[PDB]
DNA sequence: CTGTCCTCTGGC
DNA sequence: GCCAGAGACAGCGAGTCAGCAA
RNA sequence: UGCUGACU
């Protein structure tokens, strides 16, 4: 017998989102869709890059504006390394 | 700055000035910055460090009759000196002018408020009077603080004095900065007398000297055994105990044996003797009986319970935590951080063993730091407070073991029964100089800790607050290699100022511009800034191969793995922050980046020290002209011109403040020392003090 | 030419003999060759090596 | 060099988060057989507890558990932030979402 | 299922050394697979080419 | 010291500031010339070596 | 320890000495090797020896002798060390291979190199249970202290061409080891009268004690000479006569009393 | 910190 | 019985002046 | 006796 994870009494299972068709497995497996993992400093404001052209290879300095102050962010793009975080998505197939 | 307004050529029209005898409005400020390391250390030791010391102080629970009693020390406070009790009249204060006339100690009152409980629902806060602790002269707990030179003359004082000393029986003991290995940094060493520690030990090992908040120090050695296995030696109460690694790693972290392994093979994931010897550490001694964190803690608890002297009603799992808290990596609060630090020290023994790294000389100032008067004072205070608790409750358990219900009537009559202790023990360390402690305080020396400061001249006196003693044990050695004047003490120790007989090379003196760090800062927003700069947290996704990455450390805590092409820019950015006082980088953080090549050079990685006992020295930062402060280890990877026209474009990152910065204070009083032979400037330094 | 153990002054762990000198510098000045005399004194780096020698002597 | 136009469609209230998992003992060659269940704390009034989550993964042989709180919560979840970018190759537009990283670990009880 | 040859690869702990044909189920969670691995672990390694060698060092 | 004799001393001291590369190179038995950075690397290797008798050379 | 025998001053002796110097220097397996290639319980090993261009010049070695050495000494000291570890752990190619595996039960087959030691490997296997680690460590710590052949006690010779101005024609075959009898075979190449050594215990065993007295005296004199000091010979005579009083070279220390 | 003892111990 | 493993074990310049604490 | 300075 596998001791089956037992959920603590103060926790409840979160249902899937049927109102989420975006992170749906179907949407993510589309031939024109690519998934990217992004790591940033804790104080990084992603909105500062809105409309700006982030690189898909190499290293580039990208300028962002936050609260009126100009910030410049070095962006490094790479080939996924074996062992990287896997994205979980709701699947109708998985009940 | 602090070296501006330095005279360009001497003058003689200051004597023969109409104001020669008028006592000045404020004290000199250049003479004050000589004993500054002796006073700013004590100021912490007695106010901000004493609270932290008492905060550790595990509550002393023990058994009375069929009852268990808990005693905790909530606060301890040292008061300025004062007339004993009120039995005296007309002036409560007590100024150092007396106790030199009379022959007595300038001692303040140390009192704490203990809190005794019976199971935690019955409690009362009593305020016991612990004893008397000596006081430094201008130390915030002294009566001559904040006095101008004119008011310092009506009390019979020098009008130009900087105390930095103690008056133990009116003798002015001058406890001097001893040399310690380092703090919170793993030093890889090749010492051949280590293979005698056991059957298969080798002459390789990384030592770490751990200090927590300046109240506790501990020495832990990771040894390499010929099998490829690593052992851990810890010392508790002057006894050496050997625990295979794996017992320690499994206890500290509730992780799988593959995740512990994936960590100790981070940079050498192609090597196969290592991959095989990591497994022989995890399986050979741990799959033999204990495979869950608790069973490891339980086994470790049973073997060590007898010599850790733990409470009898303590589960073995609780006695294991006691060993890890009090003996291994004192500096780190977390057990997860303590795991990552033991893993980087091992990853380093594997590189020293495979000849991929150079042994760190313990005798280079790169791998050395100083022990100030406040670290010795607090580290003795804390130990004596723990001893006081133990003795009061020895008396408790021994008196009657009798129905504490009504015995709450004599509880104070009980605590006072052993509160008669803390005074004379403290004066021995100061009047005699030698140390009587159950744990030697992670020191390695037990004598010559405090010395008489004699005012034969003002050049004998000023040299007691700038002396640095390599150690008192090295005065007895066949080989003379701790007497070599290596080129790494450039600007930090004077070449000429050394005693010229039996103490030669062992008693050095700081240059005029050198200084000890003594401030304590937050250093909490630094780990979150390093990540903005380009570091990737120890948790994962390095973005490269763990071999083309630098292991980032910050005061014993491994932030982790700045990329190899981002390490230079990160070091330069951090150096620009400290120089321009941006972010919260302390003006004195040492950003070190030991580059990595294929050669057996010192182990690579970006360190960042900000601890309170390193030596620093000013240098004019070129490209910014902003008077940076560099440390003993940070100075080996940078070019520092002396004269201008020696500055170049790519070379000469920095520049020195004055050309004679290298020489001590006394060696700067010898005229034209450049045209005399050197053994004669060493005799002049010793003759100007007689 | 300064000589400590029958050899030139030792190098640091980074390959420089003194904080003033580039790492692995070929000039004889960086190895303790003092061209100054006591008539017209010796510069700081040469002072350092001379002190190293005079101290090993004792 | 290939580039993408950055857009943070992100989370409407920031209540929405994606879910990243990392296994402490390596990769799963084909995890297609894993069932993940996300658990949240019932206490929505305590700001400290309202963000506590447990991720459980069940296999035929073993269970994995990851949490964003307590010892199992690791430093990377805060010092750094994680995002997921969804790139439309045709439009060159990258949509960026907040992500939560769970470090997964095996399940056994005495 | 890509931890290599010394760890359970579905549980976590490390396995023991080989004696009977079946993968030596660990003291915890004794599930077994791959009694004897397909290929014996083969290792490609050699020495250095400056000191041990008089070859590779004619000039340079 | 006489002047007109310190000029020769000064010129000899100026000449002495160019004799490091040749010395070290011709002691490592390196190609007689064309290497100006292989010599620094060979010196570094000889310095971090274990035997340390190609450094004393 | 050292020696110094003059060279006999004859045309034949001068020619034979070149070979003599090249004959007494130690050649060790490690001094003749390029790099090993170890594969691993079936542990193979290919030695890949150096070409003769740059080591036969001053070592007097040949490849058949060198390889024969591996078959008879290294490949069995290897099993000796494997047992050292495993005791406390818990047409013509054919005859050579056959005799070699006649003597050991682990090896299978090596190789042959009919062209200047092209590829010369070996294969072993301990099939039941052995500690499979990077055994290259053992076969490298052993391929250093493994010496092809050396005169016992002599580590290297050298002919310091000139030692005299008066009769400049003198040649000396100095050595950095000490084996007196292993030079007695060259009484026609070298002058065995005029043989000198700084050992004083070896002289006292090949020539007697009255010959060690003078070596003691000359050693003290040459020690003082390097500093210009000059103690009178009448003092060293008494010291050497007292030290060698009772037939043996006795130390002047706590065990001599 | 080195060199002889020198008294085991241990393996052979 | 032959000779490594150690593991104790003993040695470590001459003279002189103070003070201070136990 | 001890220990900390110092002299040739
Ligand atoms: N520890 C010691 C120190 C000294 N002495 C004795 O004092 C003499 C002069 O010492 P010194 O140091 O003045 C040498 P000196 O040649 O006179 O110096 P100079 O070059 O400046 O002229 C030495 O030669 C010894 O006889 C001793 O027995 N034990």
């Amino acid at each position: 017998d596998a001791a089956r994870f037992s959920c603590p009494p103060n926790f409840t299972a979160k249902p899937p989102a049927s109102e989420s068709p975006r992170f749906s497995l179907e949407a993510l497996t589309g031939p024109d869709t690519e998934l990217w993992l992004i790591q940033a400093p804790a104080d990084f404001a992603p909105e500062c890059f809105n409309g700006r052209h982030v690189p898909l290879s190499g290293s580039q300095i990208v300028k962002g504006k936050l609260a009126g102050k100009r910030h410049r962010y070095r962006v490094l793009s790479s080939c996924p390394q074996a062992g990287e975080a896997t994205l979980l998505a709701p699947s109708t197939e998985a009940g | 700055s602090r070296w501006r307004n330095l005279p360009s050529g001497p003058s003689l029209k200051h004597l023969t000035d109409p104001s020669y005898g008028i006592p000045r409005e404020q004290q000199k400020a250049a003479l004050q910055e000589l004993t500054r390391a002796h006073v700013e250390s004590f100021n912490y030791a007695v106010h901000e460090g004493l609270g932290l010391a008492v905060q550790a102080i595990p509550p002393f629970e023990f058994a009375f009759k069929d009852e268990r009693i808990s005693f905790t020390i909530l606060d301890a406070v040292i008061s300025p000196p004062t007339v004993p009790k009120g039995t005296i009249c007309k002036e409560a204060n007590v100024y150092p002018a007396e106790c030199r006339g009379r022959r007595s100690t300038y001692r303040g009152k140390l009192t704490a408020d203990i809190n005794w409980a019976v199971n935690g629902i019955s409690k009362g806060i009593i305020k016991q009077f612990l004893g008397y602790v000596p006081i430094m002269v201008k130390s915030k707990l002294c009566n001559l603080r904040n006095l101008p030179p004119q008011a310092l003359i009506e009390h019979h004082e020098e009008a130009e004095e900087m105390g930095g000393y103690f008056i133990i029986n009116g003798i002015e003991k001058v406890i001097r900065m001893l040399i310690m290995p380092r703090r919170n940094f793993p030093i890889a060493m090749i010492r051949p007398k280590w293979k005698t520690r056991g059957p298969g030990y080798t002459q390789y090992g990384v030592s770490m000297h751990c200090v927590r908040e300046e109240h506790s120090a501990v020495n832990m050695n990771l040894h390499y055994l010929e099998n490829g296995t690593v052992m851990l030696n810890f010392i508790y109460r002057k006894e050496l105990f050997f625990l295979p690694l794996g017992f320690a790693l499994k206890a500290l972290v509730s992780f799988s044996d593959y995740q512990i392994f994936q960590e100790l093979i981070k940079g050498k994931e192609d090597d196969s003797f290592l991959r095989n010897s990591v497994s022989q550490m995890l399986r050979i001694v741990m799959e033999e009986g204990c495979s869950t964190q608790k069973q490891v803690l339980n086994y470790l608890g049973e073997c060590f319970r007898v010599k850790l002297n733990v409470p009898d009603w303590y589960p073995n799992e609780q006695a294991a935590e006691f060993l890890f808290n009090q003996c291994i990596c004192i500096h780190l609060k977390s057990n997860t951080e303590k795991f990552y630090m033991l893993c980087l020290m091992t990853r380093k023994l594997f590189a020293l063993a495979k000849g991929e790294c150079m042994e760190d000389n313990p005798d280079s100032l790169v791998n050395q730091e100083v022990l100030t008067p406040g670290q010795l004072f607090l580290m003795f205070l804390k130990e004596k407070l723990e001893g006081w608790l133990v003795s009061i409750k020895i008396a408790f358990d021994k008196k009657a073991q009798k129905t504490s219900v009504s015995m709450n009537t004599d509880n104070l009559m009980r605590i006072f029964t052993m509160g008669i202790d803390l005074t004379k023990p403290f004066e021995y360390l100061f009047a005699t100089g030698n140390l009587r402690s159950k744990t030697g305080l992670g020191l390695l020396q037990d004598s010559g800790l405090c010395v008489v400061a004699d005012k034969l001249n003002f050049i004998r006196y000023l040299s007691h607050f700038r002396c640095v003693h390599r150690g008192a044990d090295f005065a007895k050695m066949r080989t003379t290699t701790v007497r070599r004047l290596l080129p790494e003490s450039w600007g930090f120790l004077c070449p000429v100022h050394t005693p010229d007989g039996e103490p030669c090379g062992l008693m050095n003196h700081l240059t005029a511009v050198c200084e000890v760090v003594t401030q304590f800062v937050y250093t909490a927003s630094i780990p979150a800034l390093l990540c903005n700069l380009g570091v990737t947290p120890i948790d994962g996704a390095p973005h490269r191969s763990y071999s083309e990455c630098y292991p980032v450390l910050l005061d014993g805590v491994m932030v982790g793995w700045v990329d190899k092409d981002l390490a230079p820019g990160i070091a330069d950015s951090l150096r620009h922050f400290k120089v321009l006082r941006e972010k919260r980088i302390p003006p004195w953080m040492e950003v070190v980046l030991i580059p990595m090549t294929g050669k057996p050079s010192l182990y690579p990685g970006l360190f960042l020290f900000t601890t309170p006992c390193r030596l620093v020295r000013p240098v004019q930062n070129l490209a910014l002209g902003k008077e940076e402060l560099i440390g003993t280890m940070e100075q080996i990877f940078m070019n520092v011109a002396i004269f201008e026209d020696e500055v170049f474009a790519g070379v000469t990152t920095h520049q020195e403040l004055f050309p004679h910065s290298l020489l001590s204070v006394i060696a700067n009083f010898i005229p034209f020392s450049d045209h005399n032979q050197s053994p004669r400037n060493m005799y002049q330094c010793q003759m100007g003090k007689q | 030419q300064i000589e400590l153990e029958g050899r030139r002054p030792p190098l640091m762990a980074s390959g420089k003999s003194l904080p003033c000198f580039e790492p692995y510098e070929f000039t004889p000045r960086a190895g303790g060759f003092v061209t100054g005399r006591f008539l017209t004194g010796i510069k700081p780096p040469e002072f350092f090596f001379h002190c190293m020698a005079g101290r090993e002597g004792l | 060099l290939p580039s993408a136009r950055w857009q943070y469609c992100g989370a409407p209230d920031g209540s929405q988060r994606a879910v990243l998992v990392q296994f402490s003992n390596g990769k799963l060659q084909s995890p297609g057989n894993m069932r993940f269940t996300l658990y949240e704390n019932k206490d929505s009034t305590n700001p400290r507890k309202r963000n506590q989550r447990i991720l459980a993964a069940e296999t035929d042989r073993l269970s994995y558990v990851g949490n964003n709180f307590g010892t199992g919560a690791l430093k990377c979840n805060t010092l750094c932030r994680h995002f997921v970018g969804i790139l439309n190759k045709t439009s060159g537009q990258m949509e960026v979402y907040d992500a939560e990283l769970f470090n997964m670990q095996p399940l056994f009880s005495d | 299922a890509n931890t290599c040859s010394s760890f359970q690869s579905d549980l976590d702990f490390c396995s023991d050394c080989g004696s009977v044909l079946p993968l030596p189920g660990a003291q915890d969670t004794v599930t077994c697979i791959r009694c004897g691995f397909n290929i014996n672990v083969r290792d490609f390694e050699g020495k250095v080419v400056k000191t041990s060698v008089v070859f590779h060092q004619l000039g340079t | 010291v006489k002047p007109k004799a310190d000029v020769k001393r000064q010129r000899i001291i100026e000449e002495s500031t160019h004799c490091g590369p040749q010395a070290v190179r011709a002691a490592l038995n390196l190609p007689e010339a064309a290497s100006y950075d292989e010599v620094r690397g060979k010196w570094q290797d000889a310095h971090l070596g274990k035997d340390q008798r190609d450094f004393n050379m | 320890p050292m020696m110094s025998v003059p060279v006999l001053n004859t045309k034949k002796a001068l020619k034979r000495v070149k070979s003599l110097k090249k004959q007494l220097t130690r050649v060790c397996l490690g001094e003749v090797l390029q790099k090993i290639d170890v594969q691993e319980q079936v542990y193979q090993l290919r030695f890949q020896f150096l070409p003769h261009a740059y080591y036969q010049q001053e070592k007097c070695l040949r490849p058949e002798d060198i390889l024969r050495f591996m078959e008879t000494r290294f490949f069995k000291l290897l099993m000796e060390s494997i047992k050292k570890k495993n005791n406390k752990a818990s047409e013509a190619m054919e005859r050579r291979v056959q005799a070699v595996r006649e003597i050991h039960p682990f090896i299978d087959d090596y190789q042959y190199d009919t062209e200047e030691s092209l590829w010369c490997q070996v294969t072993v296997k301990l099939p039941l249970m052995k500690i499979n680690f990077d055994m290259s460590s053992l076969v490298v710590s052993l391929a250093h202290g493994a010496v092809i052949y050396a005169t016992k006690g002599i580590t290297r010779c050298l002919l310091n061409e000139t030692t005299n101005n008066k009769n400049e024609k003198e040649l000396v075959l100095n050595t950095e080891g000490i084996n007196l009898p292993e030079l007695f075979k060259y009484a026609e190449v070298l002058d065995l009268r005029r043989l000198y050594s700084n050992d004083i215990h070896a002289i006292a065993n090949t020539y007697g004690i009255e010959a060690a007295l003078r070596v003691i005296e000359k050693e003290i004199k040459d020690v003082f000479a390097v500093y210009g000091i000059a103690v009178d010979p009448r003092h060293l005579s008494l010291v050497a006569d007292y030290m060698c009083f009772e037939g043996v070279y006795k130390p002047l220390n706590r065990f001599g009393i």
